[PDB]
RNA sequence: AGCUAAAUAUUGGCGAGAGACCGAUAGCGAACAAGUAGAGUGAUCGAAAGAUGAAAAGAACUUUGAAAAGAGAGUUAAAUAGUACGUGAAAUUGCUGAAAGGGAAGCAUUGGAAAUCAG
RNA sequence: UUUCAAUGGCCCGUCCACGGACCAAGGAGUCUAGCAUCUAUGCGAGUGUUUGGGUGAUGAAAACCCAUCCGCGAAAUGAAAGUGAGGUGGGAACGCCCUUGUGGCGUGCACCAUCGACCGUAAGAGCAUAGCUGUUGGGACCCGAAAGAUGGUGAAACCAUCUAGUAGCUGGUUCCUGCCGAAGUUUCCCUCAGGAUAGCAGAAACUCAGAUCAGUUUUAUGAGUAUGUAAAAUGAGAGUU
RNA sequence: GAAGCUCAGACGAGUAGGCAGGCGUGGAGGUUUGUGACGAAGCCUUGGGCGUGAGCCUGGGUCGAACAGCCUCUAGU
RNA sequence: AAAACUUUCAGCAACGGAUCUCUUGGCUCUCGCAUCGAUGAAGAACGCAGCGAAAUGCGAUACGUAAUGUGAAUUG
């Protein structure tokens, strides 16, 4: 139970905050888990998704696919994956999101920038 | 409703969310050292009076006491 | 307090068993003998009863007592039967023969019906 | 006046026991805790 | 004891409150017209349903 | 009236013993008993202890209604009352000194005929503005 | 109750308080009267009327024989004799 | 005891029939001259409690059996005493999963099932 | 001649947290590009309009047509979801089948005929 | 279900007239303050915590606890100073008999009376809450009238307010079944419209098992075939505030 | 189901008004180990059943995400 | 007694947009706080994006600049 007036539990507003998030804060409702392997040796539970990260798609129709981000597509809260796609009518190729939840990684895109911030939240590297 | 907030509301500019809201706005005590230290931040300011040995007030309570045991 | 004041609670409109109907209602209570809401079935209602249930082909009888009455955790003492149809009737009868009688042919009529449901 | 267990953490009875309280003898009005019931429970409500 | 207190004593964390006496005495009616005192003076049963 | 007015099920009880005893025997205290258990409040009105003190000195007393108490008078009879209800009050003083309190169920038990029992009523005035 | 309305089963159709001898001895505390009411004692007890809310006593009731002072802002001319055969006197506040 | 019915056809509401807007369904007329409330001739017949049936088959369908709603197979496990005189029907918006084990739970306990289609 | 905290008021301002409230003819006039389209010389006045789908995957291509479009296909769990997009009532209309109709119809009771259902 | 035949059936609401082309949605005795009655609950010579204070960590606008006051009641009466309180009859229930019982005998609550006294008192009955209903005031069941007032904009008119202005009146007012069921008129008062008392219709509380009543007739008349009056037939349980 | 059960007899128009018992509506507390993508709610139907009635339940069709019985509270019913 | 026409019944289609379910909106209550302007405010008009007319933001530094924060986008 949410002791605190400091947050609220309406769910009028918390609809509104969700879809009036902006990409600062939209890049935090994208997270996504932790593979095995990689959550054992690093500590953490999860990561907010960066492009380039390798992921495998847990549940949808594409489950256990694997593939790279190509672009985290940030205002319709959707994940483009590399050599996932659906195949149009006229015979063009347009890749459908994959929501950040339902995707887990197993490679991510260190950088002097994460590797700060894996220690930050209580890690090891 | 007001056109002031309805600017606001049809704006893209984000508010300026301000929180402040504290259930049981029990303020802290400065002032004194020694009472500061023993002080119960959770107790009611008349509950730690009567227990540092401290009178709240000189003159008569003006509705009813706390009687937790016979 | 007894038997009647607490009929006057459970049993005449509100409990978690009863259900009404078009014209009338039922007892879902397990422990009951007639299904319905009546102060010579209610247990919540009355002191010592006896009913009948099924088990996976099986019948048993729950037994309480008034000394007890106040304990739930072994207020009922159950006895399980597993030998014949016409050795259940006779097993529940003469149990109950100590026992006011009224309420033997609700008791006999229910081991019936379940032998039934076990030969359908 | 009647005693009742005291329960231990794993469940086995206690030696000690109270007295049951004389509360527990009090009336048992269902029409009476509906009648309070029903205005104590419109005591929270918000205006509109 | 202390929070509500007895019938005849007054609780001591409620003030000038005792608990309030049952209007009936035992409260087994039932028992009542099943005992000896009111079964000795009855007079003699009717019929129960009546025949036609 | 064929029932009483209240929800109260513990006066349910008591007609309910009271309709066993106005059928089953011939005792015109059961039945004028069963009958003021279906009149309203303001027609159960209260008497006092120490009026019925002088209505047994001008034997079980019996009135259906409330037996309050009568500060004025100090030093209270001894007497044997039984009513649907008693003031803490009048009980005390009706049991501290000298008698004991009954009740209509107890009653029951006592007199099922109402033998040798006094059935008295309160003044039914109430405020009687003119 | 709107549910149990007559609209809903029509739709369809178109400064001196007083206070009496009588009351006089239950003023004071009922632990006094257990030791006062009754017993020959040479303290007589004090009923100060005035601090209980009443300034004036008058001649209901009768009087238990025990001398008792009481103290009142005022009193009817048959009260007071009425205490005087109960061997008590009024004590009049200034 | 067999069934009589005192009246088949339904009760239809005044001037239902002439009108869309009027209801199919019962509303007494309030009108004074109105003929249908003063029941002349060859005028549609108000409801009356004459025309209440007998209360020994009353709530029973021709087969004599009255009608009680099941939801879950622990309401046909209430009818065990009753399947001598109580029907047991499904409730229309039980699954398919539910409703055989409803049918088959009620056919081993010999209880009639008015709607086991 | 003078000053002065607090307790007190607060349909506006800056924010919050709620609700036995309303649920798109409701609730603010405005859930939407609303004090907007619009109207009046002017002061003033002032609306209607929410919902494809999990994702546009918004219908490739052929064919008929100048075009609009249609017909095949194809997308989808579903096109009885095709943007005139959730559900899709009644009035109202078109066709099909059945029936009756000579200056009324509608209804009621009782039965036949045909249709249909049960036990 | 549809059609057919036999018999029947004036179009609904409203007050001829007014309303009604058809359909869907919306749409009218509500909230609140005071008072009155009734029923229920709590307490009872008391009663009421919620102006406040205490307290509440978990939904903290809730629940829970309480000090002093205060409201109503506990005493009236006078304009005001001032003062300031039974026995007889019945009669509910019980006991009691003779031997059932009847009847007698006691006992007598309520209340009714007579017959008594005290300044209205006579051995206090209220207080709070909730519900129902009635009524008064708030927009006040819904809609609807001709003016006016303020402040404006044009050149008296116009505009937004007051404003949901004013109703003695017009129209509408939403579900079912059951029970009971009138008067349609005297009486008076009454400038005015009305107000009445009574009757009819009901709901509660209490007497006699009655010779108590009767839209009835007799008996006896008295007076002028009729008239009124009082005193057996027949039916009915009749009563009362 | 003492609010029950049973026997018996009489009576049935009904405006103004008087009186009791029920049907449906939105929300609240409780309850039903309640119903539901194996199809909730709605909607439709020359399908069936129940009630004197308001109304209710159901088969089939259509449909796509929530709903209801019971005890009580409340009303923009 | 044929067809049409008229009417009723059923099926399908049309029209229409009710009902249901939803809902970044309303309304109502409570809570906290005090901050416009001659240093040019409130309001008005013009104007700016690679492609914008509305709405938003913004002012010829024009859908922004500096600073700090986050740490890889924006999206038609």
């Amino acid at each position: 139970m949410k002791f605190s007036r400091d947050v609220t539990s309406s769910r009028r507003k918390q609809r509104k905050a969700h879809f009036g998030a902006p990409s600062s804060v939209r890049r935090v409702l994208m997270s996504a888990p932790l593979s095995k392997e990689l959550r054992e040796q690093y500590k953490i539970r999860s990561l907010p998704v960066r492009r380039d990260d390798q992921i495998t798609v847990i549940r949808g129709s594409n489950k256990g696919r694997e593939g790279k981000i190509t672009s985290v597509y940030r205002k319709k809260f959707l994940l483009l994956i590399e050599r996932v796609t659906r195949e149009k009518a006229n015979g063009a190729s347009a890749p459908v999101g994959i929501d950040a939840s339902k995707v887990v990684i197993t490679k991510l895109h260190l950088d002097k920038d994460r590797k700060d911030l894996i220690v930050r939240k209580g890690g090891k590297v | 409703a007001n056109p002031r907030q309805r600017n606001k509301q049809r704006s893209g500019k984000p508010r300026l969310t301000r929180r402040n809201a504290n259930k049981k706005a029990k303020a802290k005590i400065y002032g004194n050292f020694v009472i500061q230290q023993n002080w119960d931040k959770h107790a009611t300011l008349r509950q730690n009076y009567a227990r540092l040995g401290l009178l709240a007030t000189p003159n008569y309570v003006t509705g009813g006491v706390e009687k937790l045991y016979p | 307090q007894q038997d009647e004041v607490i009929w006057q609670v459970v049993g005449h409109e509100f409990c978690s068993y009863r259900i009404k109907g078009e014209a009338q209602n039922f007892c879902r209570n397990e422990y009951n003998v007639t299904g319905l809401c009546n102060r010579q079935s209610c247990p919540l209602a009355n002191s010592r009863y006896a009913t009948v249930r099924e088990d996976n082909g099986k019948l048993y009888l729950y037994m309480k007592t008034i000394e007890r009455a106040h304990f739930p955790s072994k207020l009922w003492q159950r006895i399980k039967l597993s030998k014949n149809y016409a050795k259940a009737l006779e097993q529940i009868d003469q149990q109950l023969l100590y026992w006011p009688g009224r309420q033997i042919h609700r008791c006999k009529q229910r081991l019936t019906r379940l032998t039934q449901y076990l030969l359908k | 006046r009647p005693t009742v267990s005291i329960y231990n953490k794993d469940g086995s009875v206690s030696s000690e026991t109270l007295a049951l309280p004389f509360v527990f003898k009090a009336p048992i009005r269902p029409d009476l805790v509906r009648s309070v019931h029903t205005a104590v429970a419109k005591n929270k409500r918000q205006p509109y | 004891d202390s929070v509500f207190g007895s019938t005849t004593e007054v609780a001591q964390l409620k003030k000038n409150y005792f608990l309030p006496e049952n209007i009936i005495s035992n409260a087994d009616v039932t028992r009542l017209i099943n005992s000896d005192e009111i079964q000795s003076i009855v007079k003699a049963a009717g019929p129960s349903r009546v025949k036609r | 009236r064929s029932k009483p007015a209240s929800e109260n099920v513990y006066l349910k009880l008591l007609v309910k013993l009271y309709r066993f005893l106005a059928r089953r025997t011939d005792s015109r205290f059961n039945k004028a008993i069963l009958k003021r258990l279906f009149q309203s409040k303001t027609n159960r009105p209260p008497i006092s202890i120490s009026k019925i003190a002088a209505l047994t000195s001008r034997k079980t007393t019996v009135v259906v209604g409330t037996v309050t108490d009568d500060e004025r008078m100090l030093t209270v009879p001894k007497l044997s009352i039984a009513a649907l209800r008693f003031t803490k009050s009048a009980r005390a003083r009706i049991l501290k000194a000298g008698g004991e309190v009954l009740t209509l169920d107890q009653l029951a038990l006592r007199a099922p005929t109402g033998s040798n029992t006094v059935l008295v009523r309160g003044k039914k005035h109430a405020r009687e503005a003119y | 109750p709107t549910h149990v309305s007559k609209t809903r089963k029509l739709r369809g159709h178109v400064w001196r308080p007083t206070v009496n001898l009588d009351r006089l001895w239950t003023l004071l505390p009922n632990e006094a009267r257990d030791k006062y009411l009754g017993k020959n004692t040479e303290v007589a007890p004090v009923i100060n009327v005035l601090q209980s809310g009443y300034g004036k006593v008058l001649g209901k009731g009768r009087l238990p024989e025990t001398p008792v002072i009481v103290q009142t802002r005022y009193v009817s001319r048959r009260a007071e004799e009425k205490i005087k055969q109960a061997g008590g006197v009024v004590e009049l506040i200034a | 005891v067999n069934i009589i019915k005192k009246r088949t056809k339904p009760f239809k509401r005044h001037q239902s029939d002439r009108f869309k807007r009027v209801g199919e369904s019962w509303r007494k007329p309030r009108g004074i001259d109105s003929c249908v409330r003063r029941r002349f001739r060859g005028t549609i017949s108000m409801p009356k409690i004459g025309y209440g049936n007998n209360k020994k088959t009353r709530y029973c369908m021709p087969n004599g059996l009255k009608a009680f709603l099941v939801r879950n197979v622990s309401d046909v496990e209430l009818l065990l005493m009753h399947n001598k005189t109580y029907a047991a029907e499904i409730a229309g918006n039980v699954s398919a999963r539910k409703r055989v084990e409803i049918v088959e739970k009620a056919r081993a306990l010999g209880v009639k099932v008015t709607n086991a289609g």
